[PDB]
């Protein structure tokens, strides 16, 4: 936009979804996740015990506040599925999780409303 | 009820019986671990459990019997296999077996008084690992500490505590 091309300038992906409007949303859902797994990968071996779901929340709870503390989201929630976590599904190897999480908005518009006025003209400008 | 009592034991060691020269045999006393709970709103305590006691099994033979001799302090613990039976007779003849298997570590040999004319017995005690009794060969204790389970019927009294601790 500026100064002998100086700034790149819009923060839209060519996204259909105003929910994957920014690519702020795009790239820390997408970043968030590549941290979690790379951190979490004793979680495809380590045969199921009965604290195996229990210390991985735990543990995707401990690289989370990791990342609430740095600015990346905002009060995450992780918790363990409990509808689908079935022992047809442990039988498979398939256990489930839940990592909601809030995303940091970029400030796109920031709006000035700006007024001239005569209020200070007797306030100033005067005897007094 | 009908009138009970032993009158017949045996001892298994390794599979290998006893069945001349045990004397004396003595179950382990199966006791839990009282603590007499005495706290606000009540004038007497009131016994909760905190777990059983260690467990000893102590048993005598007379001759010689290096077949119970070469169990005494190996290096591996809860090695000493044993089987302590008994015969439980019945007025009306109906004997009932009491098979009490168990297994730990045979942890003291005590030979007694060597008088001349008086019979020696080899008193000996077992620190006992495991322990299951079968009453008429039905599962009344099972007791294994490691791999915490108190079955009293069949009935794992400790899968309440396997998993709060998650064990």
């Amino acid at each position: 936009i500026r100064d002998d091309g100086y700034r790149l300038w819009g923060n839209r992906t060519l996204s259909s979804d105003s929910k994957w409007a920014f690519v702020t949303r795009v790239r820390t859902m997408d970043l968030v996740m590549d941290a979690i797994l790379a951190g979490h990968k004793w979680a495809v071996d380590r045969g199921i015990t009965k604290t195996y779901v229990k210390d991985v929340t735990e543990g995707l709870r401990a690289f989370m506040r990791d990342l609430k503390n740095q600015g990346a989201v905002i009060n995450f929630e992780v918790y363990a599925d409990p509808d689908l976590n079935s022992a047809s599904q442990l039988a498979q190897g398939k256990v489930y999780w839940n990592i909601r999480f809030t995303d940091v908005p970029p400030a796109e518009n920031p709006n000035f409303r700006v007024e001239v006025t005569d209020q200070w003209l007797t306030e100033v400008l005067d005897v007094a | 009820m009908i009138p009970q009592t032993l009158t017949n034991t045996n001892l298994f060691i390794d599979g290998v019986s006893f069945a001349g020269d045990v004397p004396s045999l003595t179950l382990p006393k199966l006791a839990v671990k009282t603590e007499q709970y005495r706290a606000g709103g009540m004038d007497a305590p009131v016994s909760i459990d905190m777990g059983l006691e260690a467990m000893e099994a102590k048993f005598s033979t007379n001759g010689a019997r290096r077949e119970a001799l070469n169990f005494f302090g190996l290096a591996d613990q809860s090695a000493f296999n044993g089987v302590f039976r008994g015969s439980f007779k019945g007025q009306k003849g109906a004997s009932v077996p009491v098979v009490a298997t168990l297994r730990g570590l045979l942890k003291e040999v005590d030979p007694g008084d060597w008088k001349a004319g008086e019979k020696a017995e080899f008193k000996y005690a077992v620190a006992v690992s495991y322990y299951k009794l079968e009453v008429d060969g039905r599962e009344v204790y099972e007791i294994d500490p490691v791999n915490g389970v108190r079955a009293i019927n069949g009935v794992d009294q400790l899968a309440g505590m396997r998993n709060d601790l998650g064990l």
